[PDB]
């Protein structure tokens, strides 16, 4: 009987409960903090804050050389990595048979399962018409008709953390167990061993959880296509049709779909959506096509459309006052916490040089305007044309510094570019009065004063903009001339647009090429190692007072995540504390043994 | 070893802490505990040496 | 400058520090270092430190801890005497890591007592006059406890 009013008095509390942790949270000994990491005058959080205190431990000298720690850090609590727990990833959307439509049938809602042959849910998804027996048509089959095979691409990171570009097919009648037995091919989750677990969740929708202890960067993104015919009798003539030409159905799937390509006009390599009108028998139809998310939401993409399905990577940087952020975290191939600047190229990369490894680059900067460019750091090479006359070119090599001199000038080697250097580059997204460039790599020597000119204009760009990479790796931004940022930013990859191997079958096609990820239309979760209080607490929230088991696209917050979520969230969470409890205890009866012995 | 000198009742904890680490080795802290006994044995050989 | 390090004190020995430049805790994409042995003077001391002594080597040259330097003059000869500055920028923080080298705290290059012996041996006034100076902290504002510590 809770209505949503009722949801929120009881979300109250809660909040009186969230804030009562961040007074305890606060909470010092007359000003030892408990949470200061060894300066005791710390005041560590508030309701929207972030861990103030330092790391060390709070320490005292009895020794002929050691000292004595007695606390933890407040961040070893608030945004720790309890490093045994693993991705809880879920499909946004749901699923059903569709013969029947759920507006016909609200009170019904039923969910896919192993029974669930794919010819039914897209029963009515074949037509407009919407009209379709459900047995006879497909299960009574007196008078049962031949159908076409349906598409998907996929993208997603494997445990371990290895990228791949893939593509598949599905056949006109599969079952969960067909997608199973690729799942364990697609991914490695071998009958002999696997990696992650699947499972159809409490709430209808489809959910993968990891194996791996404390993988915090597993992510997944998908999107499938499909051709839509308009009328049930419409149906039955493309038997005869394609029958009669010498192919089922399944060959007129094919057609649609790379002639769109054929000219991206009739849609493109990866905005496919276009209606088309083909040849069957040489009889002339025209047809629909099928847009499926499985992050769908009240998306337009960074180019502004109305988000299609392609558009993963096709979103800015999250919003947040002057901080904007890619959700998608840039972490750690270990304890998975988050980069630093000089990080080479090198322990980044999959590849023994940065071969065919090239970037590219949206901006929506700080002067309005939009600034897109494109890297091929396998050459340390950037660029950009003229809009006036794009022959005239900006060059510039990425540079660095010297042994022992100022005897400067010979490029940077491709694989030794560090991170560093990227969050430069956005200090040159700064402002107004921007700058150029124009070099030639005399065996790789260039003029150090244009570097240094560079150097100098980056120096006083110091107080314009951040980059940062947060508590959770998140790729984040803040615009620090401003509380609220006039900026948005998104990246991609260009080796991909290289694709899998051609023709895609059922059989998955699997290639490897592209090397880094970017801010993009994540996967959906709120488990792991690392604690955050105000996405855990807050976005839980959201889901009790809308009622949402877990999540809602349409509604307001897109993301929302929690209510089912939140029951191993909390098997971590008593986990993670109890850890950080008993630990105190071990000082305080050490110390005790230490002093009574001293004592004595 | 009035009160059976800190190694020897370092090493016997930190043998009960073995059969805690028995119940539990999934509980990291029965080895964070198991170690600092041991910390207190070694280092409490290291400080008779000296 | 041109007394050997040794030869001006026989606690010198063969050592180095380090200089990481910091914000209350620190970076690795700037630090500088300075090397010591028996026989060195300070005019090599002064030549790692006041050069383009790099920290960031792939053959060119900016980007360091040099960013954080300075130094200026000041004298009047109406006195005969003035004051020579060597800096670093105050509002970024700094340590100094030194393994062995000795020197520069026994002659109170930044130390804490100035006299020799008991005749004159005092200490800092500025110390006197604030103990907030007695920051227990090596690394930032007051962002360490140790130095209270280390001197237990």
């Amino acid at each position: 009987s809770n209505s949503q009013t009722s949801r929120e008095a009881i979300a109250k509390e809660l909040e009186r409960i969230k804030e009562s942790i961040v007074q305890l949270a606060n909470t010092s000994v007359n000003g030892q903090y408990l949470f200061a990491g060894s300066q005791v005058a710390n005041k560590p959080f508030d309701s929207n804050g972030n861990y103030y205190g330092d790391k060390n431990n709070i320490n005292v000298v009895t020794g002929a050389g050691t000292e004595s720690p007695y606390n933890i850090p407040g961040w070893d609590l608030f945004f720790k990595a309890d490093g045994d727990y693993k991705k809880q990833i879920s499909t946004n959307v749901s699923f059903t048979d569709n013969r029947w439509d759920l507006n016909k049938d609200p009170d019904k809602t039923k969910y896919l399962t192993g029974d669930s042959k794919w010819q039914q849910l897209i029963g009515q998804g074949y037509v407009k018409d919407n009209s379709l027996d459900a047995d006879k048509d497909f299960e009574y089959d007196d008078s049962k008709l031949d159908f076409p095979p349906t598409t998907l691409y996929v993208q997603g990171t494997k445990p371990d953390g290895t990228s791949f570009k893939s593509a598949v097919l599905v056949k006109p009648e599969d079952t969960l167990e067909d997608v199973m037995e690729n799942i364990g091919a697609l991914y490695g989750n071998t009958p002999n061993n696997k990696v992650v677990e699947v499972s159809m969740n409490d709430s209808g929708q489809i959910q993968i959880t990891d194996l791996k202890q404390g993988n915090n960067k597993l992510d997944f993104h998908a999107v499938a296509f499909t051709p839509q015919a308009d009328t049930k009798d419409e149906l039955k003539n493309i038997i005869e049709a394609a029958n009669q030409e010498g192919i089922s159905m399944n060959e007129v799937t094919n057609r649609v779909m790379q002639a769109s390509t054929a000219a991206p006009s009739n849609g493109d390599i990866t905005k496919l959506n276009n209606p088309v009108t083909v040849t069957i028998n040489n009889q002339q139809f025209t047809i629909d096509l099928k847009q499926t998310d499985f992050i769908k939401s009240k998306m337009t993409d960074t180019d502004g459309n109305a988000a299609n399905g392609a558009d993963y990577d096709n979103v800015y940087f999250e919003k947040n006052g002057n901080t904007v952020y890619g959700n998608v975290s840039q972490v750690i191939k270990g304890s998975n916490a988050y980069a630093t600047d000089s990080t080479k190229l090198s322990e980044v990369m999959a590849g023994d040089s940065l071969n065919g490894t090239t970037l590219n680059l949206k901006v929506n900067s700080k002067g309005g305007n939009s600034y897109d460019v494109t890297i091929n750091l396998q050459t340390s090479t950037v660029s950009y044309p003229d809009p006036n006359n794009p022959g005239q070119t900006i060059s510039f090599p990425i540079m660095h510094t010297n042994p022992a001199t100022g005897n400067s000038g010979v490029v940077t080697g491709s694989n030794d570019i560090t991170y560093g250097q990227i969050n430069d580059i956005i200090g040159m997204f700064a402002a107004d009065k921007i700058p150029t460039t124009t070099i030639q790599a005399n065996n790789g020597q260039i003029n150090n004063a244009d570097y240094t000119q560079i150097q100098q204009l980056m120096k006083d760009s110091q107080a314009t903009v951040d980059v940062s990479m947060d508590y959770k790796g998140r790729i984040s931004v803040t615009d620090k001339l401003s509380s609220g940022t006039n900026i948005e930013i998104s990246l991609s990859d260009s080796q991909s647009g290289q694709f899998p191997a051609p023709p895609f079958t059922t059989t998955s096609t699997v290639q490897n090429g592209p090397n880094f990820s970017f801010s993009a239309n994540n996967s959906l979760t709120i488990d792991e190692p690392n604690v955050d209080i105000i996405k855990d607490l807050d976005s839980m929230i959201d889901a009790v007072l809308k009622g949402n088991m877990r999540a809602d696209s349409e509604s307001e917050n897109p993301r929302n995540t929690g209510m089912q979520g939140a029951l191993e969230r909390l098997d971590h969470l008593a986990d993670h504390v109890s850890k950080l409890n008993t630990t105190m205890g071990a000082y305080h009866n050490t110390i005790e043994g230490v002093n009574t012995r001293t004592s004595f | 070893d009035l009160q059976n000198t800190g190694i020897l009742q370092d090493l016997e904890n930190y043998n009960k802490a073995w059969n805690d680490f028995a119940s539990n080795p999934n509980e990291n802290a029965t080895k964070i505990a198991l170690v600092k006994a041991s910390q207190t044995l070694t280092e409490s050989v290291n400080n008779t040496f000296a | 400058g041109d007394i050997p390090l040794v030869n001006y004190d026989r606690t010198i020995q063969p050592g180095s520090f380090d200089i990481v430049i910091y914000d209350d805790k620190g970076d690795k994409k700037l630090t500088k270092t300075i090397t010591i042995d028996v026989n060195t003077t300070m005019n090599d001391i002064m030549r790692q430190i006041n050069a383009n002594t790099d920290d960031n080597d792939n053959k060119n040259s900016n980007d360091d801890v040099d960013d954080h330097i300075n130094a200026s003059f000041s004298y009047d000869a109406k006195t005969g005497d003035g004051l020579f500055q060597i800096n670093a920028k105050s509002g970024f923080k700094v340590a100094i890591e030194d393994k062995g080298t000795n020197f520069a705290g026994a002659f109170s290059i930044g130390g804490f007592f100035s006299g020799t012996d008991a005749s004159d041996m005092k200490v800092k006034d500025s110390i006197l006059n604030d103990p907030s100076t007695v920051r227990a902290s090596s690394n930032g504002v007051d962002s360490g406890n140790d130095m209270a510590n280390k001197i237990i």
